[PDB]
RNA sequence: GGCGCGUUAACAAAGCGGUAUGUAGCGGAUUGCAAAUCCGUCUAGUCCGGUUCGACUCCGGAACGCGCCUCCA
RNA sequence: AAUGCUAAU
RNA sequence: UGAAACUCAAAGGAAUUGACGGGGGCCCGCACAAGCGGUGGAGCAUGUGGUUUAAUUCGAAGCAACGCGAAGAACCUUACCAGGCCUUGACAUGCUAGGGAACCCGGGUGAAAGCCUGGGGUGCCCCGCGAGGGGAGCCCUAGCACAGGUGCUGCAUGGCCGUCGUCAGCUCGUGCCGUGAGGUGUUGGGUUAAGUCCCGCAACGAGCGCAACCCCCGCCGUUAGUUGCCAGCGGUUCGGCCGGGCACUCUAACGGGACUGCCCGCGAAAGCGGGAGGAAGGAGGGGACGACGUCUGGUCAGCAUGGCCCUUACGGCCUGGGCGACACACGUGCUACAAUGCCCACUACAAAGCGAUGCCACCCGGCAACGGGGAGCUAAUCGCAAAAAGGUGGGCCCAGUUCGGAUUGGGGUCUGCAACCCGACCCCAUGAAGCCGGAAUCGCUAGUAAUCGCGGAUCAGCCAUGCCGCGGUGAAUACG
RNA sequence: AGCGCCGGCCAACUCCGUGCCAGCAGCCGCGGUAAUACGGAGGGCGCGAGCGUUACCCGGAUUCACUGGGCGUAAAGGGC
C-alpha cells in the first residue's frame, strides 16, 4: 500500500462531495443505500453517452441528481424521449419525485473519468496498449492541462504475466493540496481478465 | 516400531526403517515400494522456486530365524597321522582329522591338539562357521537383488508416485489416478489409491 | 454459501435473535457500521470518492 | 581342558554394605536458518540361589566375552 | 575471534 | 623433448553499471552508552504450534504471522461434523403447456425443515342485466435455456494493503565525452532534518520525491450570547433560581501573529553562535501526507475477475454438535508477590463521547446484582456520571498476613425461544501458586516514561485483561 | 502427385491433446496443466517425378593467414 486517493485527500479543500444532503442517525442508510441504487442504475443506462460525474442532492423528498455526459443528446434523445423514460423508472425505483439534470463536458479530454473509459474501451477492443497511454497522455496534453499521467496494469496484450505500463507528461504534483488533480479510473474485461486503467489529469492550482 | 533411524539438522530423515505388525501387513504395504516424487516449494529455498525431489520406499516381508545345525549324515570324517614333531607318538597316532560336508565339498582340517577327540570338535565348529556364513551371504545377496530391483536408482524419471502441492494434486501413474486431496492423503487417507490399486491388481489378471 | 447466506439474512426469522446485520454492499457479516450499513471496506471505498456526505478523512 | 579376569544406563567408562563422569538425548536461550556456544533436565547394574536389618557391591551356580598354558616322547 | 546455505524464474 | 582416447559449448582479456566486504573516509537513527520501567519465573486472559477428535472450518509464517482477518462464535454467525430433508432450486431474465394463480387464517407426523393439506379473493381493457370466453399486476405443477458453489489456482489477475522507508533519493530533454555498455549533469568544498541552500564546474535546464499549500494544540482581535457564563446591581425558599448584563470563561466562523523579522560576532555566500522583544525563536509541539522501484510479499474467505472442477450435489433447508478439546511448546497481555502498602468512612478536581424496540433522574423493596413505580430528554436543556490516583481521619504491624484472588461448593439476578457442552453479574463459603523471577530479552528523550481512572465502535447479552480515543498526577538521563 | 518444412538462423500460424511424460534436437535449446519448438488437425511456405536423410570432399574458415593472422595483460619471446 503506497498512495492515497487523489480525490479522498483533497475533500473539502479542492474536490467536493459527489453526493450533498443532510441527514440524521435515523435516515442516513436508507438514503445511502438509495443513492448507491441509483448511481449503480445510471452506470449502466448512460454508458454509451460517456458518464462522468453522477451528482445526488436532495432536499425532503425530493432528489436532483444531475449528470455530467459527453453527449447530451445520448440521454435526451427525439423530443426527450429517453430522457422522460429513464427518469420515470427512477421514480419508480425511488418513491420520491426526481428531476434528472443532464450536463455536457465542455472538454472530455480534460475529464479524467473520460479518458480512463476510452483507454480501457481500446483495450478491450485488442489494441496495442502503449499506443494507446501516449496518445491519450498527448491528446490530454493538448488541451491545455498543465500534466497528465495514464497507468494500466495487467495482462497488457494476453501475456502470462502481468505488467504495469504508465506514461506522463508535464506535472502531477499528488503530494500538493492546492493543486486541482482529477483521478478517473476504469476496469478492462477481456476475454484474458480483468485490466485497471488509472487517470491523473492537472489543471493549475486553485 | 521403528528399527532405524538416522535424522536431519532440519527434522527429515536421510533413512528410516520400521516394522508393521499384524495379518496382512506385508499384503497392503506392497504397492508402496517405488519412487515417491514432489514437486513444491522448499523452506530450504531462498527465491521461492519450485523444485521436485524424489524418495524411495522398499517393502520387504519379514524373515524367520531360522537356526542353523550340521546335518551329520552328508559330513564324512576321516582321520589319520599328523605332520611335523613328535617322535613315536606322531609317528603312530591317529591324531588329525579332516571333516567334508559332501553336498558342497568343502572341507576343514585340524591338526592343532595331540588329541584326536578335541580335533575332531575343532573342525565341526569351523566348518559350521563357515557354511552358515556362506548360507547369510547368499540371503544378503538375494536380499540386495530385491531392493535393487524395488528402488532403482532414485531419479525423477521411474517414479510411481506425485505430489503436486501448488495443484493440490495427487498421481498414481501405474494406473492413471488422480485425486485432489492431498492434505488428507498425506494425514494417512491412502483407502481410495490403495483400493483403486487392488483393483487394477484383480483385473489385471483376466484370463483368458 | 454466499448468494444463500445474504438472502437469508435479509429473511425474517422465527426468533428475533437470529437476525443479523450484513453490508448491504458486499455482504459481509463482520465489522458492519450501524450509520451507514457498510462493511469496513466498503466505507473506506465510498469515502474516498466523495459519496458520503459530510465524511471527511480526520486528523487532529 | 587348566588358570586368571570382566558383564553398569543411549555409547565409552568409575567408586561404593546404606549416599560418578564425558559425549549424547530432551525443554529453553541465541541465530534469517543449521552448526558452535549458553541455561536447565535426564535413562542403570547379565540371570538364578544364598549371607545380611539392608546387596549393583560379599559368597555359590549358569550363560557370554577376553587373556595365558597345553610339554618329553 | 567465529564454519556452512543442494537441487526448476 | 612431448601425444592420444575421452569429454565440454565454452574457456578467456579489458572495460561498465550494480551488489557485497570480518576495505577506507565522512555522517545518521532509543543503534549503543547514560537512565527509568517492564517481559523471561507464578496464576489467569488471549492468539498460535502440536496432539486429539465425527468435526475440533479456513486463511496469516523471521523482522514485515501469532489480543492478526474477527469493531462481539450459546442458536444465527459458520464456511466444519452427524442425522433428517429439497430439486430450474433460498436469489435473476426468458420459451412453453396445464391450471390461471395473485394475498390470508386452520388439519395430521416430525426435534425442526419438510411431506401429505381445508376454507375465500386478481386489477385492468372486453361481447357486456347473458352461461361464458379473450389480452393483462402475479403464482404453482411438468419441461427446458439455467441459476448456485467460502470448490482449486494471489505462480493467470484488478483493486486495496504491508515492507525497505518520512529513508534522501530516482530520473528526464538538449548539449558534450566514449567504438560500446555507459558517463556528465547528480562529482569537489561549505551547510541542512532534507538532491536544503550557497560556491565552483561541459554543462544548461526540468520532473517525481524534500519543503510549502490542509487539520489539531499554544497568544490575541471582530462577529455574536442560548440551552453557555455571572464581574457590577436588585431580589432570594440560598441553585444563576429570577430580573438583568455579554464584563469574563466558553462555544464556532472569520482574521492577525513568527518571517533569522531586528542588534553584536563569525563567514564569499548559504548559513552558525549570542542578545532584545514577544504567548510563542530558529521546522514552535503533534497529525494528514509514503518518490522510481523491491519483496514470484498478503488477500480468489470483503468485492471483482481468466481458466479448471461439481450439477436430485462439492448446490439449498433444519436440528444437534464443533470452532471453547488438552501429556505439552511459544508470542501478546492482565493481576500480584506488599507498609512510597492494603482496607474502611467522609470530602474535592477533568476531557472527549453516547443516548427514541434509547439514556434513564428520583422514590419504594432486597445485603446486593436487580426488580416495581415513574419525571426529563428526539438532547450546550435531561441522563449515562461515579471520575480514580488525591486530601482528611481511623484500622491492620512484617505475617503467605486485613498481602494475593486462582480453584471449587451453595444460594440468586439479568439477557435471550433456549446459558449442559459454552454468557455476564451479585451474595455466602473456600483462600491455590506467588517473597521480585536462569541463559536472555523489550519500550521510552518531556507533559515523554511510569502511574490513575473515563468514553466509544461491534453489540439482545457477553467471555474486552483486546482495540481506537480522552483527560489527571508526573520523573530520570544523554559524558560520548 | 508426392516429399520436406512452418521458435531463431530461415519462407511459412492457429486450435486441440499431453504435462521434465511421451517425445523433438544441426547449434542455441523445447517439454514440469493455457507448448507458434512434442503428437494430430486446419492453414501456409519451398521444391516437384521427385522430396528428404546418412556418409565423404571443397566453401563459408582471413580458423595454418603466399594472396591474407598473430605473440605486454586474450594462446603465443627461448632464463642469459
Ligand atoms: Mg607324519
Ligand atoms: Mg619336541
Ligand atoms: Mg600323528
Ligand atoms: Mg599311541
Ligand atoms: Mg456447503
Ligand atoms: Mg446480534
Ligand atoms: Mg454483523
Ligand atoms: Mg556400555
Ligand atoms: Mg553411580
Ligand atoms: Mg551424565
Ligand atoms: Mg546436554
Ligand atoms: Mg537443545
Ligand atoms: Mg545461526
Ligand atoms: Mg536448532
Ligand atoms: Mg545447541
Ligand atoms: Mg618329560
Ligand atoms: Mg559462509
Ligand atoms: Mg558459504
Ligand atoms: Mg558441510
Ligand atoms: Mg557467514
Ligand atoms: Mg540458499
Ligand atoms: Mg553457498
Ligand atoms: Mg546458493
Ligand atoms: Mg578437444
Ligand atoms: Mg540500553
Ligand atoms: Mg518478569
Ligand atoms: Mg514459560
Ligand atoms: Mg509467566
Ligand atoms: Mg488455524
Ligand atoms: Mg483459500
Ligand atoms: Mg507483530
Ligand atoms: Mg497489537
Ligand atoms: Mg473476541
Ligand atoms: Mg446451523
Ligand atoms: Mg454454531
Ligand atoms: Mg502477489
Ligand atoms: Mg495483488
Ligand atoms: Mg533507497
Ligand atoms: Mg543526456
Ligand atoms: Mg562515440
Ligand atoms: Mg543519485
Ligand atoms: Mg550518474
Ligand atoms: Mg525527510
Ligand atoms: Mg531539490
Ligand atoms: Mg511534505
Ligand atoms: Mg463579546
Ligand atoms: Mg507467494
Ligand atoms: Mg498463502
Ligand atoms: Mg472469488
Ligand atoms: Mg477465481
Ligand atoms: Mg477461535
Ligand atoms: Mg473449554
Ligand atoms: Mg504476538
Ligand atoms: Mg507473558
Ligand atoms: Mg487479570
Ligand atoms: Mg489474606
Ligand atoms: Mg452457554
Ligand atoms: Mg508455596
Ligand atoms: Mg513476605
Ligand atoms: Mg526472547
Ligand atoms: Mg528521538
Ligand atoms: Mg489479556
Ligand atoms: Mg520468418
Ligand atoms: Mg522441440
Ligand atoms: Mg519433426
Ligand atoms: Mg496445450
Ligand atoms: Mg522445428
Ligand atoms: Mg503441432
Ligand atoms: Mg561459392
Ligand atoms: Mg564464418
Ligand atoms: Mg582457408
Ligand atoms: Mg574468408
Ligand atoms: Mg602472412
Ligand atoms: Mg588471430
Ligand atoms: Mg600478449
Ligand atoms: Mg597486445
Ligand atoms: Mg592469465
Ligand atoms: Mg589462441
Ligand atoms: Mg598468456
Ligand atoms: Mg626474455
Ligand atoms: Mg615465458
Ligand atoms: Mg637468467
Ligand atoms: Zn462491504
Amino acid at each position: 500500500g503506497n498512495k492515497i486517493h487523489p480525490i479522498g485527500f483533497r475533500l473539502g479543500i479542492t474536490r467536493d462531495w459527489e453526493s450533498r444532503w443532510y441527514a440524521g442517525k435515523k435516515q442516513y442508510r436508507h438514503l445511502l443505500l438509495e443513492d448507491q441504487r441509483i448511481r449503480g442504475l445510471l452506470e449502466k443506462e448512460l454508458y454509451s453517452a460517456g458518464l462522468a460525474r453522477v451528482d445526488i442532492e436532495r432536499a425532503a423528498d425530493n432528489v436532483a441528481v444531475t449528470v455530467h455526459v459527453a453527449k447530451p443528446g445520448v440521454v435526451i434523445g427525439r423530443g426527450g424521449e429517453r430522457i422522460r423514460v429513464l427518469r420515470e423508472e427512477l421514480a419508480k425505483l425511488t418513491g420520491k419525485n426526481v428531476a434528472l439534470n443532464v450536463q455536457e463536458v465542455q472538454n472530455p479530454n480534460l475529464s479524467a473519468p473520460l479518458v480512463a473509459q476510452r483507454v480501457a474501451e481500446q483495450i478491450e477492443r485488442r489494441f496495442a496498449v502503449r499506443r494507446a497511454i501516449k496518445q491519450a497522455v498527448q491528446r490530454v496534453m493538448e488541451s491545455g492541462a498543465k500534466g497528465a499521467k495514464v497507468i494500466v496494469s495487467g495482462r497488457i496484450g494476453g501475456a502470462e504475466q502481468a505488467r504495469t505500463e504508465w506514461a506522463a507528461q508535464g506535472r502531477v504534483p499528488l503530494h500538493t493540496l492546492r493543486a486541482n488533480i482529477d483521478y478517473g479510473f476504469a476496469l478492462a474485461r477481456t476475454t484474458y481478465g480483468v485490466l485497471g486503467v488509472k487517470a491523473y489529469i492537472f489543471l493549475g492550482e486553485v | 516400531e521403528v528399527l532405524d533411524s538416522h535424522p536431519t539438522d532440519l527434522g527429515g530423515f536421510s533413512k528410516v526403517v520400521f516394522e508393521v505388525r499384524g495379518p496382512g501387513a506385508y499384503g497392503t504395504f506392497k504397492y508402496e515400494s517405488g519412487v515417491h516424487r514432489v514437486q513444491r516449494v522448499p523452506v530450504t529455498e531462498t527465491q521461492g522456486r519450485i523444485h521436485t525431489s524424489t524418495a524411495t520406499v522398499a517393502v520387504l516381508p519379514k524373515a524367520e530365524e531360522e537356526d542353523f545345525a550340521l546335518n551329520m549324515d552328508e559330513i564324512r570324517i576321516d582321520v589319520m597321522r599328523a605332520s611335523g614333531p613328535g617322535g613315536q607318538g606322531v609317528n603312530t597316532t591317529d591324531s588329525a582329522v579332516r571333516v567334508v560336508h559332501l553336498p558342497t565339498g568343502i572341507m576343514v582340517t585340524c591338526q592343532d591338539s595331540r588329541s584326536q577327540i578335541k580335533n575332531r570338535e575343532k573342525a565341526l565348529m569351523i566348518l559350521r562357521s563357515r557354511l552358515l556364513e556362506m548360507k547369510r551371504a547368499e540371503e544378503a545377496e538375494r536380499l540386495r537383488k530385491t531392493r535393487l530391483a524395488q528402488i532403482g536408482t532414485g531419479e525423477r524419471s521411474e517414479k510411481i508416485r506425485t505430489y503436486n502441492f501448488p495443484q493440490s494434486r495427487v498421481t498414481d501413474h501405474r494406473i492413471g489416478f488422480t485425486t485432489h486431496d492431498l492434505e488428507g492423503v498425506l494425514s494417512g487417507h491412502l483407502t481410495p489409491i490403495l483400493e483403486a490399486l487392488k483393483r487394477a491388481d484383480q483385473e489385471r489378471q483376466l484370463a483368458a | 454459501a454466499r448468494k444463500a447466506l445474504i438472502e437469508k439474512a435479509k429473511r425474517t426469522p422465527k426468533f428475533k435473535v437470529r437476525a443479523y446485520t450484513r453490508c448491504v454492499r458486499c455482504g459481509r457479516a463482520r465489522s458492519v457500521y450501524r450509520f451507514f450499513g457498510l462493511c469496513r471496506i466498503c466505507l473506506r471505498e465510498l469515502a474516498h470518492k466523495g459519496q458520503l456526505p459530510g465524511v471527511r478523512k480526520a486528523s487532529w
